[PDB]
């Protein structure tokens, strides 16, 4: 029951699904802070030191308010951010506004779990982390290859995945109040940099993007420059 | 709606025993209006192999790029083999054709060196029909260039004197100065007496070193 | 095993094996060496023959002017690759007027690897490459892998035994950036780099390719006597 | 354009003018009218010289094919009659070709064949196809045996291409002869139709009514 | 497409020692019905391009759409969109050039007269013309429709040949265009008092400056005129 | 995402049986009895009605369904199957032969349209037999009353007395014991209420059999047609007098 | 429906190919003899089939798939005559069917043909007998005497009794040779002659002519020996 | 693994180069009963097993005989529509990849040049002509 | 396994391999060329001595000056070399010159590769790949006289000497011994008679081993009986006598 896509098992699971989710759990670790206004943070593994610094750009950007993270098989995310692309291109042009992220959640999921049918395919083994900000506000979505995704406070996926929850369950229970723009970076330099410590013997590169209504005009924009550097001096002294 | 328009230009191809010649007006215009006073019609295609298209603006344009394309890809595809002027008259040709329903509505000059070193002009019709020859204008000028070149080049109509028009003129080889000459004294024949022709003459002379450019001025700067 | 029969299978654990067997056939290639300075970049290949009366395939395929690759396995696939790179290098120079970006060719080729590896009735491809440019942001080299994973580095070697090489590279990294004026001295590093990854064989004026590009340079291939003072 | 061809004991005559003109302006004076469509055929020009021209080289490249793949030559009927059937698709459309396919075949000997863009396929003896195509005709009738020499044939064509640029103002920029045999073709020369005709009004009494 | 309902008047555009300077009216005509007021016809892409569309004004919005997709499509995946890898104006007047041909080639053409304006990363002013019918040309002054007529014969007296061009100051190419403007608005039926202008210089950058009027305008002479004999 | 079964799922075996129709007519036995009796001035067609659970309604599905207004039908086997091929052979009646001939088809043609569709099920791609064998009732102009079967396999019987479901065999066998040629409406419609009555393991009221009727004529219907589906009322007036 | 169903073993063999080739070694066999002129088939248990005016066709292995060839080969030789304005020679025709056959075999979701042909007659304006077979797997050749069906012997027959660089120049002798190979694997007489001629001269013997020849075979037999 | 349930690739040849699929069906019509239908006013046909497909075939047939008499003003010689029906049967057995007819047929048809024929066909394609049956 | 294009566990496609094995099957096909032609050498076959071996043909011309040899699958190389000449063809249609060698190759060679997946994104056509390789040799302005041998795998090399076929090992290994780079046109034929009946169970003879060449000065042209008899008569006699 284990080597078609569409079959369901006898208990009902379908275990192409389960695989995809295994392969994802091999992926990087990739976390997600939704403050009051959000935050994507990356580790990036150094495989050796010919690769050239800051050109690996794993962040994507859809229209100009959206931001993906993912884990697992990282192009099966850059073609799932591709038809994102489409499907947002195809609904501003339709609507002349910028497609609600609830919507662009949505039209993932479809996609997904689409993409769950057949046999003729494969689930995509990746799990993705999108968010951004819309008329209604700032939002966090966190979507898994079965197409199943939700809202979330925080979300973390990848290898270190359990202390980056544990993390995120602890500032979320500390700020019931929530987060600001800054202190979310800083807390999500801290999470990447503590739930690096399931490699530890591989170096490894931080990087960082948010999108928030001021000091970003409710774009989406990468974390460069002085504000990064105080983020990984500030997650190496905790 | 039109889909066709008339720039008016005037180029100019002249074939020489080592050489070859192709100039052109520069003025671009539409009904009694000047557009542009600079505006080059006649290109460096590669291979040693000029090109100019006179008419339609767009169509030539369209058709210098495609056939840009066309030499790109047969280097690419042929181990960067030389195109040779007569497998280029016939890519043209066949480019023309293709849309023969929907033609381009130019005239097409084309020179360089033949496989045995000599200079060589090729000329086409609007639906894809080229010849090799020696001399040929082309545009709204054509008719006030050729019975010059005629006279001046082939001798026609000359004999020897003294001979009471028995013996026929010889023909006598002729330098690139002579043809430079020969084309700049057409171009300002037609410049004084076209409305549309004259605003700077440019000249392109491909030989085995290279393919060399000159620049003259006309009336109307 | 039972998930090997096709690419749209997912292995226990989360693999997926035709993958493993395309890259596999990578390793039973020649190897390739590619490096990078500021001002230019520069492919080293060995090249192989069937016997002594065959001659050497090449494995340098050019792109465009300002941009090339080289090969390590199933020729054919490279063809394909560097054939469509072709029409989307023509395709940008045409529609833009504008040189196409490394990055943006990297971007191409990863999702057209990637198409080929989920959906039932094709196969993934079965080459490595090492693709050398110049644009816009300097010069620039990318190791590409059948996978769909695209990389950056200043420094790469695939094929067969290229370990070596790539310790070269890492023991050298320091060194080989710097050379911008000297073009020859770059690729006097990138045959160095290559020579330690040969197996009681010896460089030839038969068996080694030198492509280069750079700033005031087209991508200019070197393959027989044009490679006899570099050996 | 007079671009006549006609049959005789030596094989088949091939003659055409090199006139081409625009709206009462003589565009060029130097076109080759005879499409040398392999070593052993040849065609006239007459209409459209662009669809001439492409579609007589494709029938080239169609007979090498058909050479290529029955190893023997292929024989003048069949190279007309797949013009004719590529031709007649496209009728409607705008065509303009006239066209004599003239071959010397081993099994049927000299052929002329003529093919219009109507889709008409014909076969026969002597043919004269353009504005001048009277004068020429009436000459050759005037002057056809089937017992003529090669240098009478070659002459006959020149005099019937000179009487048509004579009384036609569209047709005579230079003369073009063509000889086809069992071996091909054989071209012999351009020669000038000003200096023809007063090369045959010097030697043969003819065009009393022009002074000279 | 076939024919213009809503139509735009001349854009006028020079090249000064520095850069570039184009200015439009904001006229949404309706025939003889002077229909819409307020209608900006200088779209600026990037901080160095300028796009004038005179005519059709459905077709304006269209390709403005179109060219705000492109730099949305233009910042995908590129670190460098803002620093070296941004738009410039060959790129943006090749995608329109390409556009305009393949929709004239195809029966279906947009009924407009665009003018490209900008600086180019060199340095270098970049100033060109597209249309229907895909005819491209390029020259130091530019004008579409009814203004080609009249604005380009008194901007040719100040920039007549290349060699004019690094003679030529700012203010004196500014003043140059209002009076063009002036004239325009004089002779031309179909125009307004109000239009928009825009400068690109490479070392200042985009200014736009909306909401211009025509002033110093003549009339005083017309209290002599009486009758028609 | 392709469709990529364009093969055919059903096959012959070594003995010269075909798998998935046999296992098609399997699911079919384990059904619902359902009969049919054909008279000279009508035609009955009964079933009996499952209770899902206690609180459904269980007026809101109906077993037997008007294909035309004098051609009606009811099944026994996969429901949602039959359902389905009830609007296909609704769409088919109009789309074939009213909207040329301007008159409905008569109930062999009919009936011979949805063997038709229920073949073209077991030989096409990547499709399964209908698991539904149906009992179609009629009346035209020139056959006069007329009663089919159609099985899974497309092929179509005429019959005078049939029945199908798990007491098939029983309600045949009761059925041919006493079948009169001067059978009635009202006596056919007794008959079958026996039947079922017997067929049935209890609870044998208005509320859980399901009968309709063919024949005669309905004007104050029209708004007429010959198919009549009793109320729950007269049938629980009618098991009265039973 | 595209699989491919005729692909390559690890052995560097096709097996439909061959199991075609099997089907075609079960049916009755066609024997094909040329002399120095005419050219006589003979068909055990119409197996000759006329494509043209002047060639003709024969058969073993499975009927339909035969007839389906046959109709290909008709179309083709009408449309050569339509195009060329000549008659089809007997290379071209068998060249077309041995190219049908051979591309049956490399398209999915189609089975190579269970049929070998042999073809036979005269080129246009010419006297030279031509006699071809083309194999299931697409390969062509020109024979004398080939015998494709099997009827568990005739090869050996015919080649021990051809030739000797004298073909049989009389119609009689090259139908008794072939009367007597077809009797060699047949106890009854279920025999079939057809002979043909230049000139589009196509005839077949009647069943009375070859019981004549039977009857002659066995006398000879039972007389000289 | 987008469809590997092809029922054994019902077109392929066996190893002794028999057809499975045409054996098996030819062994279902055996099963079936011994041998009524009129395909026009001059041929009528009987049919043996798979009763559905016989009516669709039938069907083809009455469609091809009244082409055929639109087209030539007379009547569809009787060995035209059984080689048309052997045709389209065969059709099933060698592409297409599904299963193939399980009917035999009997036609007997009457034309103006042979004068009352019997033919018999099977779901192989083969078709042959008997004095009696 | 079960895959047209399934990759092996060591990196390979099994139906590639396959091919290849076939093609080892195949009859012996040598060619050799030098600085004045190329010629090309093959070996027929006969099942039975009642063939015509006249209508042997695995020497085939694909243009004037481009001449091809096969072995293995003779039948699948009939497109093949369709698709060559039309390549041809089309060429000096396109561009009124004639092919480069290496150039046609490439395109025989794409095509081979093709119809498993495109080589500029176009679909498949056949469902295997071919079994036959091919010899291909040819004169051209650029390089020379050049010799290919092209394979089903899309790859092609340029080859001084090359044999392929069932004996391609003893022959390419006394193709290795003997070739040097100042041979005659005479010295390739006899040499390739040579090899030929080395190779060959049977005995050399005019009627089983065919020749053909390819210069630039007469084209491509096949030897006829009496010019092949000749030369093996020389070849016996320079062998018996040194």
């Amino acid at each position: 029951y284990d080597l078609s896509n569409s079959v369901f098992s006898p208990d009902g699971r379908n275990f192409q699904v389960e695989y995809a989710v295994k392969a994802v759990e091999n992926g990087t670790t990739s976390i997600g802070i939704k403050c009051n206004d959000v935050v994507f943070a990356v580790e990036k593994l150094i495989t050796s030191k010919l690769l050239v610094p800051q050109k690996n750009v794993k962040i994507q950007v859809v229209d100009r308010h959206i931001g993906c993270v993912y884990s697992g098989l990282i192009p099966d995310g850059r073609h799932l951010v591709n038809r994102g692309r489409e499907e947002a291109a195809s609904f501003k042009k339709l609507y002349k506004t910028p497609i609600p992220i609830p919507a662009f959640a949505d039209r993932l999921g479809q996609y997904v779990q689409a993409h769950t049918l057949y046999n003729s395919v494969r689930p995509f083994g990746v799990s993705t982390i999108f968010g951004g900000v819309d008329k209604n506000g700032a939002h966090l979505y966190m979507l898994e290859p079965s197409g199943s995704y939700w809202g979330y406070k925080g979300a973390a996926t990848g290898k270190g995945r359990q202390s980056a929850k544990a993390e995120l369950e602890k500032l979320v229970d500390h700020h019931p109040e929530g987060l600001s723009a800054r202190e979310a970076v800083k807390q999500a330099a801290k999470i990447i940099y503590l739930a690096h410590e399931d490699n530890k013997e591989k170096d490894f590169e931080l990087e960082i993007s948010w999108c928030s209504l001021s000091e970003t005009n409710g774009l989406h924009k990468f974390v460069k420059g002085d504000l990064l550097q105080e983020a990984i001096d500030f997650a190496q002294k905790e | 709606f039109n889909p066709y328009g008339d720039n008016g230009g005037t180029i100019l191809g002249i074939a020489g025993e080592d050489f070859a010649v192709l100039a052109g007006d520069t003025r671009n215009i539409t009904d009694y209006s000047i557009n542009s006073r600079y505006e080059p019609k006649v290109f460096d295609c590669g291979d040693n192999i000029v090109m100019s298209a006179n008419g339609f603006a767009a169509d030539g344009d369209a058709l210098v790029k495609r056939f840009k394309n066309s030499v790109k890809w047969y280097h690419f595809d042929h181990n960067d083999k030389k195109l040779s002027i007569n497998s280029a008259a016939r890519n043209i040709q066949h480019l023309l054709y293709g849309k023969r329903f929907f033609p381009y509505y130019v005239h097409t000059i084309i020179a360089g060196l033949d496989e045995d070193g000599k200079g060589a002009v090729y000329s086409f019709d609007p639906v894809g029909s080229y010849e090799r020859e020696q001399c040929r204008a082309g545009g709204a000028a054509a008719s006030l260039i050729m019975p010059f070149l005629d006279n001046q080049v082939n001798f026609k109509n000359q004999y020897e004197p003294g001979t009471n028009g028995k013996v026929k003129k010889p023909l006598k080889y002729l330098s690139v100065e002579e043809v430079i000459k020969l084309v700049r004294d057409s171009f300002t024949s037609a410049t004084e007496r076209h409305i549309q022709v004259g605003d700077g003459l440019e000249i392109l002379i491909v030989t085995k070193d290279g393919v060399r450019k000159e620049f003259y001025e006309l009336k109307r700067d | 095993n039972n998930y090997d029969g096709d690419t749209v299978t997912f292995s226990p654990t989360g693999r997926l094996f035709q993958v493993e067997y395309a890259l596999e056939a990578i390793k039973q290639g020649s190897v390739t060496v590619g490096l990078r300075s500021n001002t230019h970049a520069v492919l080293v290949a060995l090249k192989r023959n069937a016997d002594e009366l065959s001659s050497y395939q090449k494995k340098i395929i050019k792109c465009d002017e300002h941009m090339g690759l080289s090969l390590a396995g199933l020729a054919p696939d490279a063809r394909v690759l560097s054939n469509y790179l072709r029409q989307q290098c023509n395709y940008s120079s045409l529609v833009f007027n504008r040189k196409l970006a490394v990055e943006r060719a990297g971007h191409l080729l990863c999702d057209k690897a990637q198409k080929n590896t989920q959906s039932y009735g094709g196969r993934p491809y079965g080459v490595g490459l090492l693709i050398i440019g110049y644009d816009k942001s300097g010069a620039h080299l990318l190791e590409f892998q059948p996978s769909g994973n695209v990389t950056e580095l200043y420094g790469t070697a695939i094929g067969a035994r290229s370990q070596g090489a790539k310790t070269y590279l890492e023991r050298t990294l320091d060194t080989f950036i710097k050379i911008d004026g000297n073009p020859d001295e770059l690729i006097k590093a990138g045959v160095e780099a290559i020579s330690q990854s040969l197996r009681d064989e010896s460089l030839t004026v038969d068996n080694l390719s030198i492509a280069i590009v750079g700033k005031d340079t087209p991508f200019t291939i070197y393959d027989g006597e044009a490679v006899a003072k570099y050996i | 354009t007079t671009t006549l061809a006609f049959r005789f004991q030596g094989g088949i005559i091939v003659a055409v003018d090199s006139r081409a003109t625009a709206g009462n302006w003589v565009a060029s004076q130097t076109v080759k009218k005879v499409i040398e469509i392999n070593p052993f055929l040849l065609g006239t020009m007459a209409g459209g010289a662009a669809d001439c021209q492409f579609w007589e080289t494709w029938l080239g490249s169609q007979c090498r094919l058909h050479e290529l793949r029955e190893k023997e030559r292929i024989s003048v009927a069949a190279a007309s009659k797949i013009l004719s059937n590529l031709v007649y698709q496209y009728k409607g459309a705008g065509l303009s070709m006239g066209t004599m396919i003239c071959g010397y075949t081993r099994k049927e000997g000299p052929t002329i064949y003529y093919v219009d863009s109507d889709g008409t396929r014909l076969k026969g003896d002597i043919f004269c196809v353009g504005s001048g195509q009277t004068f020429a005709y009436g000459v050759l009738d005037s002057n056809y045996k089937w017992d003529l020499s090669v240098e009478d044939a070659l002459y006959l064509g020149k005099r019937s291409i000179l009487a048509a640029a004579h009384r036609d103002a569209y047709s005579g920029g230079s003369v073009n002869l063509y000889h086809v045999t069992e071996d091909g073709w054989i071209y012999h020369g351009n020669h000038d139709v000003g200096e023809l005709f007063w090369k045959v009004k010097e030697e043969e009494g003819s065009f009393n009514n022009v002074i000279g | 497409t076939q024919q213009p309902i809503v139509t735009g008047t001349s854009v006028i555009s020079m090249k000064y020692d520095n850069g570039v300077i184009i200015a439009a009216d904001n006229l949404g005509s309706y025939g003889s019905l002077l229909r819409f007021n307020g209608v900006e016809r200088l779209i600026p892409v990037g901080d160095n391009t300028v796009v004038g569309i005179s005519g059709d004004i459905s077709d304006m919005q269209h390709i403005e759409r179109l060219l705000k997709d492109l730099v949305t499509e233009n910042a995908y995946d590129n670190p460098l969109a803002d620093a070296e890898e941004a738009l410039e104006p060959s790129y943006i007047f090749e995608y329109l050039a390409t556009v305009m041909y393949q929709r004239r080639s195809k029966m279906n053409p947009l009924w407009n007269a665009i003018i490209v304006a900008g600086v180019q990363s060199n340095g270098d002013q970049f100033l060109r013309y597209v249309n229907l019918l895909g005819v491209t040309y390029s020259s130091p002054t530019l004008a579409t429709g009814f203004g080609a007529h009249m604005a380009n014969p008194l901007l040719r007296k100040v920039v007549d040949r290349e060699s004019d061009i690094p003679k030529t100051t700012v203010q004196v190419a500014e003043e140059a265009i209002v009076n063009a403007m002036r004239v325009l608005y004089y002779r031309d039926a179909r125009s307004s008092r109000n239009f928009s202008l825009a400068i690109i210089d490479k070392n200042t950058g985009l200014t736009f400056k909306k909401n211009l009027q025509v002033e110093n305008m003549k009339w005083d002479f017309a209290k002599d005129i009486k009758g028609y004999g | 995402m392709t469709d990529r079964y364009s093969f055919s799922l059903t096959t012959f075996s070594p003995s010269g049986k075909l798998g998935q129709i046999d296992y098609a007519l399997t699911a079919v036995k384990q059904g619902v009895t359902s009969l049919g009796i054909k008279a000279t001035n009508g035609v009955v067609i009964a079933t009996e009605k499952k209770s899902s659970s206690p609180l459904a309604m269980s007026e809101t599905l109906s077993k037997v369904s008007l294909l035309t207004p004098d051609i009606g039908a009811v099944y026994s086997g996969m429901g949602p199957d039959y359902r389905v091929l009830v609007d296909k052979s609704r769409k088919v009646a109009h789309t074939s032969y009213k909207r040329i001939y301007g008159e409905y088809p008569p109930t062999k043609l009919l009936v011979s349209e949805v063997a038709k569709i229920m073949q073209e099920a077991t030989q096409s791609g990547g499709v399964r037999p209908f698991g539904v064998s149906l009992l179609i009732a009629g009346h035209d102009e020139f056959n006069g009353f007329s009663l089919y079967q159609v099985d899974p396999s497309g092929s179509y019987f005429p019959w005078k007395a049939t029945a199908i479901g798990k007491g098939s065999v029983a309600a045949k066998t009761f059925l041919e014991k006493r079948w009169n040629d001067e059978l009635e409406l009202e006596d056919a419609i007794h008959i079958a209420l026996l039947t079922l009555k017997e067929s049935v393991e209890g609870e044998f009221n208005g509320d859980t059999i399901e009968l309709a009727i063919i024949g005669d004529e309905n004007p104050d219907l029209l708004g007429g047609p010959r198919f009549r589906k009793l109320t729950s009322q007269e049938i629980n007036d009618r098991l009265e007098a039973l | 429906y595209d699989r491919a169903l005729s692909i390559f073993s690890p052995d560097g063999h096709i097996f439909q190919v061959e199991y075609a080739l099997e089907a075609v070694k079960r049916g009755t066999c066609a024997v094909g003899v040329k002399g120095k002129n005419c050219v006589v088939l003979g068909c055990e248990r119409s197996k000759v089939s006329k494509i043209d005016s002047h060639v003709v066709l024969s058969f073993s292995g499975l009927n339909a798939d035969s007839r389906i060839l046959i109709e290909k080969a008709r179309v083709e030789a009408q449309s050569h005559r339509l195009t060329l304005e000549d008659p089809v020679t007997v290379e071209y025709l068998t060249r077309y069917v041995a190219g049908v056959q051979q591309r049956y075999t490399q398209s999915g979701g189609v089975r190579p043909f269970g049929v070998s042909t042999l073809i036979a007659g005269f080129d246009p304006r010419d006297d030279e007998p031509k006699l071809y077979q083309t194999e299931p797997s697409g390969i062509y050749s020109s024979w004398s005497a080939q015998t494709i069906g099997r009827n568990s012997t005739v090869r050996e027959f015919l080649e021990k009794n051809y030739d000797r660089k004298e073909p049989p120049a009389t119609v009689e002798e090259c139908v008794k040779l072939t009367v007597r190979s077809l009797l060699e694997v047949v106890q009854t007489g279920n025999i079939e002659i057809t002979v043909v001629k230049p000139d589009s001269d196509i005839v077949a013997l009647s069943s009375e002519e070859i019981n004549q020849y039977v009857t002659q075979i066995e006398q000879e037999k039972q007389e000289q020996q | 693994m987008g469809s590997r349930r092809y029922d054994s690739r019902t077109t392929i040849f066996s190893p002794e180069g028999r057809l499975y699929q045409v054996e098996y069906a030819l062994e279902s019509i055996s099963h079936a009963g011994t041998a009524l239908y009129k395909l026009n006013d001059k041929i009528a046909v009987a049919v043996a097993g798979l009763t559905a497909d016989a009516e669709i075939l039938i069907n083809t047939a009455r469609i091809h005989a009244q082409n055929y008499l639109k087209t030539y003003n007379e009547d569809i010689p009787v060995e035209i529509l059984v080689r048309r029906l052997s045709d389209i049967k065969q059709g099933y057995t060698q592409h297409g990849g599904l299963r193939p007819f399980g009917v035999s047929f009997i036609y007997a048809g009457y034309d103006d040049r042979y004068g009352y024929q019997l033919y018999t066909s099977n779901p192989s394609g083969n078709y042959t002509g008997w004095k009696a049956i | 396994d079960r895959g047209v294009s399934t990759f092996s566990p060591e990196g390979r496609l099994f139906q590639v391999e396959y091919s290849l094995e076939a093609i080892k099957l195949g009859s012996t096909a040598i060619g050799i060329a030098t600085k004045e032609g190329v010629v090309l050498g093959v070996e027929k076959r006969a099942t039975s001595p009642l063939l015509e071996s006249d209508s042997i043909e695995k020497i085939v011309e694909i243009d004037r000056h481009i001449g091809c040899a096969m072995s293995g699958l003779t039948a699948d190389a009939r497109s093949m070399i369709e698709h060559a000449r039309t390549a041809a063809v089309t060429h000096n249609l396109y561009y009124d010159e004639d092919i480069n060698v290496e150039s046609l190759t490439q395109s025989v060679c794409d095509l081979a590769l093709r119809f498993g997946e495109g080589a500029s994104g176009e679909e498949r056509l056949m469902s295997r790949p071919f079994g036959v390789a091919l010899l291909i040799a040819g004169h051209d302005a650029d390089d020379g006289y050049q010799l290919f041998h092209a394979e089903p795998s899309g790859t092609f090399y340029r080859y001084n000497a090359k044999a392929i076929g069932s004996g391609s090992e003893g022959a390419q290994a006394e193709l290795l011994n003997e070739w040097h780079s100042s041979l005659t046109l005479k010295e390739a034929e006899l040499l390739v008679l040579k090899i030929l009946k080395q190779v060959m169970e049977e005995k050399l003879d005019e009627n089983n081993a065919q020749l053909s060449c390819i210069t630039k000065q007469d084209g491509f042209k096949i030897y006829d009986n009496e010019k092949t008899a000749e030369l093996i008569k020389e070849l016996k006699e320079k062998e018996a006598a040194e």
